[PDB]
């Protein structure tokens, strides 16, 4: 039974990452197809950007507000900046945007959504300049709603652009991410791809990878049938059409008789999918965000974006119907996300509780294969070779999203510290005991048995290249070849600051 | 550190049956490589056939394809069917256990535990 | 933040081609709208040619056809090329910028640039 539960395991892992691989770049392709129509200096869609912070860097707020006015769009409305302070701590924020844009810090004691009149021209009368609300804390709902709602008061205004308060776009992102709009008529919201800068730590260096491949393959392949999940955080194009009509239901959003303050993005494709309509997913429009270097606050992201994961898949699950054909798709990817977690755990209680040493050492050099290949095929496609770090993301996967998953699902069914990491404390003793137990009950050298020899071999190798591979990322993180250009400047300039 | 018992033996005239067996008391007799060995007139202790922990099967090349063995790590018990015997085969059968060893299996020296021998006879 | 500083003055007899070149100090931002302006004795700041440091190049005014404004991001220097010049063609030529900062809106009034140069022949 081993051997068929290995065969299926891995038949099951690879497989539909190469139909998503096909998918993608068949999206990429159509995507090549549609810019290459496209006129010079085309500027046909008004846009207006908004910014939604909360207590930022001002170093790299003031490189997100640089790089957005360095964009090259002809065609922008002003720059709608939200900030979730009203308190003293807030306006240091305010000061970096007088600093790039002007003195227009709008201060209304109120905040939009929860006023009887909400609409923009209670806080705001002139729609020409560039407007900063420095909004009573609520969350990034809220302030995100404060924007939709100053944007929408144009009646020039086709389109908005969300961005996050620490990410630095490319002078095309805006023109690539708004162009897909106007392509086809029936797609709402397009997602751009989101690139980690920060790549020095081990934990940082892998989440890159790891935001690589779940932007370009996955997001491809779902852009392919026009069924993006999730519109990323960092850089997402939305139709006004869209907005005005989604920003309410999906403000007033109670999950089980309780308000919902997570998934903020992830709610919002959702609400866009809900009704029948398209959101695609272009690799052309891209912008820096950073990722957590530490394992806890990694951890806590996590079980964030579990908690929404799973709050919003039976409503992904649920609207499938309205796309007909290519909806399919939608659901198979959903079936696949759930069955995906409980393979893994099943396999591992399986191989864990029947200790044979040739069942561990086929099932690691299988994953090992596995995500050879896929870093194989990252290298390829981003014509680098860091992308072969990739191949040590199942530690990580199997430390941290496993613990942040269980988490999320026992908390959707002193002691702040015990809803938070009791459960990764709890995982990571069990996985060590396993361990123990197996090397505890294989205690044996038997050279004249060529199964002995093959498993002693392989787990040997195994760890060689493990071992190849770390030595590989700390020689490189010495000579600083792991940092990302971007990264580079970004050191310089905040050293001479 | 596992005491073996023999049992087995009997008055096989010819082309009979007859399975031995021997019972390991230990702690890990599943992480143990079980052999056996037979004294035939003529003291030389020659290799009849093993078994290791991963259930890999070694056997003589007089006796190839004549005995079976197995093993049951729930009951510690190795077992050696006998098909087809030969007035060659009588001796006083050994079982002997080893956990830690090399290439070297076929040795009589070897195995690290000897517990005892049955006298096994053909006729004519 | 900028210093805008013109170059190029020189004297033509209604019958030569001329060339104006805009050097600029300090970071400009590709959402910036840079200018020529044209004042003439007796006469006040009249609109000659604007564009973007990223493109687009319109309102040429009057004098579509004779003047050409080309830009070079690298240099961080721009260049207006005066072809056909005539007889009415002559005052002084001045280098303006107006930053998104306030609004994104253009517009060809000389109030709203809030970075000029020196004089030009
Ligand atoms: O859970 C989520 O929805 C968030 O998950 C991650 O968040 P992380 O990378 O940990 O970064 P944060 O510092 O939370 O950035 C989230 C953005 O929302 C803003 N924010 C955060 C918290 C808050 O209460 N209000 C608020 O406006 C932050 O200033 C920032 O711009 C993603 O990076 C965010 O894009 C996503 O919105
Ligand atoms: C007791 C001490 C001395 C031993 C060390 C603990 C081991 C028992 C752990 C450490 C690494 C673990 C492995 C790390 C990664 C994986 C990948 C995982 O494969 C996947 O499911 C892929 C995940 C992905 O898609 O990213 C299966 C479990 C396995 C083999 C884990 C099995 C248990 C291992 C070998
Ligand atoms: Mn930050
Ligand atoms: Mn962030």
């Amino acid at each position: 039974s081993a051997v068929w539960g290995i065969s299926v395991y891995g038949v099951f892992v690879l497989g539909f990452y190469i139909a998503q691989i096909v998918f993608s770049e068949f999206n990429r392709m159509r995507l090549s197809d549609w810019i290459s129509l496209r006129p010079d200096n085309w500027n046909a869609t008004r846009v207006a950007v908004i910014i939604a912070g909360y207590r930022e860097d001002p170093f790299m707020f003031k490189k997100c507000l640089e790089s957005v006015r360095d964009s090259e769009y002809g065609n922008v409305a002003r720059l709608i900046c939200v900030i979730d302070g009203d308190e003293e701590e807030d306006l240091k924020m305010a000061e970096i945007y007088k600093q790039v844009y002007n003195d227009n810090v709008k201060k209304p004691g109120v905040v939009l959504c929860e006023s009887e009149n909400k609409n923009g021209s209670t806080i705001d009368s002139d729609v020409s300049k560039n407007i900063c609300i420095l909004q009573p804390h609520r969350g990034k709902r809220e302030s995100l709603y404060t924007g939709f709602q100053l944007a929408s008061m144009d009646p020039s205004v086709h389109a908005v652009v969300l961005i996050d308060s620490d990410t630095v776009l490319e002078k095309n992102a805006i023109l690539e991410v708004v162009y897909p709009l106007s392509c086809d008529p029936n797609i709402k919201a397009v997602a751009g791809e989101c690139k980690i800068w920060n790549t020095d730590t081990i934990l940082s260096m892998l989440v890159s990878w790891r935001y690589f491949s779940a932007f370009n393959v996955e997001r491809g392949a779902q852009s392919l049938w026009k069924t993006v999940q999730c519109v990323g955080g960092p850089l997402g194009a939305y139709t006004i059409d869209i907005i005005n009509e989604i920003k309410d239901p999906w403000i007033t959003q109670t999950f089980l008789g309780n308000k919902c303050t997570y998934g903020d993005n992830r709610r919002l494709t959702n609400e866009v999918l809900m009704r029948g309509k398209k959101i695609v997913y272009t690799p052309f429009a891209v912008g820096w965000s950073d990722s957590p270097t530490n394992v806890m606050r990694y951890i806590v992201q996590q079980t964030r974006w579990s908690k929404s994961w799973c709050r919003e898949i039976w409503y992904t699950l649920g609207s499938a119907w309205k796309h007909g054909f290519s909806g399919i798709y939608l659901a198979f990817e959903c079936m696949y996300q759930i069955m995906y977690f409980f393979l893994v755990m099943y396999l591992f209680s399986y191989i864990a509780i029947k200790a044979d040493i040739r069942a561990q050492t086929a099932t690691v050099l299988v994953s090992t294969l596995v995500t050879i290949i896929k870093s194989s095929y990252l290298a390829l496609r981003a014509k680098n070779l860091k992308a072969f770090y990739f191949v040590l993301y199942t530690y990580v996967y199997f430390f941290c999203m496993i613990p942040a998953r269980i988490t999320a699902m026992f908390t959707m069914f002193v002691w702040l510290w015990a809803k938070q990491f009791l459960i990764t404390y709890m995982w990571w003793a069990g996985v060590l005991a396993a361990g123990v137990y197996s090397i505890v009950d294989n205690w044996y050298f038997d050279w004249a048995d060529i199964q002995y020899r093959f498993a002693l071999v392989g787990i040997c190798s195994y760890l060689v290249f493990v071992s190849i591979v770390l030595v590989i990322y700390l020689i490189g993180k010495i000579t600083t070849w792991n940092y990302t250009p971007l990264q580079k400047e970004l050191i310089e300039e905040r050293y001479l600051h | 550190q596992v005491q073996l018992v023999e049992s087995g033996g009997g008055l096989v005239q010819a082309g009979g049956s007859l399975k031995v067996s021997c019972a390991a008391s230990g702690r890990a007799f599943k992480t143990y490589r079980m052999a056996w060995f037979r004294q035939a007139p003529g003291k030389e202790r020659e290799f009849v056939s093993g078994i290791s922990a991963l259930e890999t099967t070694y056997y003589a090349d007089s006796v190839k394809g004549r005995f079976t063995i197995s093993r049951d790590n729930t009951k510690n018990t190795v077992s050696l069917q006998m098909d087809s015997l030969k007035p060659e085969d009588t001796a006083v059968y050994y079982c002997a256990a080893r956990r830690y060893g090399g290439t070297d299996y076929t040795t009589t020296g070897s195995y690290d535990y000897w517990g005892q021998g049955t006298q096994v006879t053909v006729s004519s | 933040q900028v210093q805008l500083v013109e170059s190029g003055g020189g004297l033509v007899q209604a019958g030569g081609s001329l060339r104006l070149a805009c050097a600029a100090s300090g970071r400009i931002f590709s959402s910036d709208t840079l200018a020529w302006f044209r004042r003439a004795p007796g006469k006040e700041r009249e609109f000659v040619a604007a564009s973007r440091w990223s493109g687009g190049g319109t309102d040429y005014d009057s004098v579509k056809g004779r003047f050409t404004f080309s830009r070079d991001n690298t240099f961080n220097t721009m260049c207006l090329e005066m072809n056909s010049l005539k007889p009415e063609d002559t005052a002084v030529y001045y280098c303006a910028l107006r930053t998104a900062r306030d609004s994104y809106y253009y517009t060809r009034n000389p109030t709203g640039y809030d970075y000029w140069g020196q004089g030009t022949q």
